[PDB]
């Protein structure tokens, strides 16, 4: 009932269109830099 | 006199005592063996610097 029709958008009116949530899927390729030890730095008697 | 030489030969195993004695006496450190192997360096990363996220309408 008003002048602007047919345009492309998504206003920010209702978004949610009655779902609870926009779910999406996918992967996560991480290269962090960990303070992880390589066995070494720890005592002599390291063992059973 | 010659029996010196002979009595210190013979007595000579409480050399063992004495060598736990000092070693109760004496303090104590060690080690945490020492890693090889840092034979890559690793650089940051390819990085470039830019402007931030300018907030438009």
């Amino acid at each position: 009932r008003t002048r602007t029709v047919n345009l492309y958008g998504l206003p920010a009116a209702n978004p949610n269109n009655g779902n609870e949530y926009y779910e999406i899927s996918g992967r996560f390729s991480l290269i962090s830099l960990v303070p992880t030890n390589d066995d070494y730095q720890t005592p002599i008697m390291n063992s059973v | 006199a010659s029996l010196i030489y002979r009595q210190l030969l013979t007595n000579s195993y409480s050399v063992d005592l004495y060598d736990e004695i000092e070693q109760i006496g004496s303090g104590k450190t060690q080690n945490v063996t020492i890693n090889p192997g840092p034979f890559a360096q690793t650089r940051y990363a390819p990085v470039n610097w830019d402007h931030g996220e300018i907030n438009d309408s």
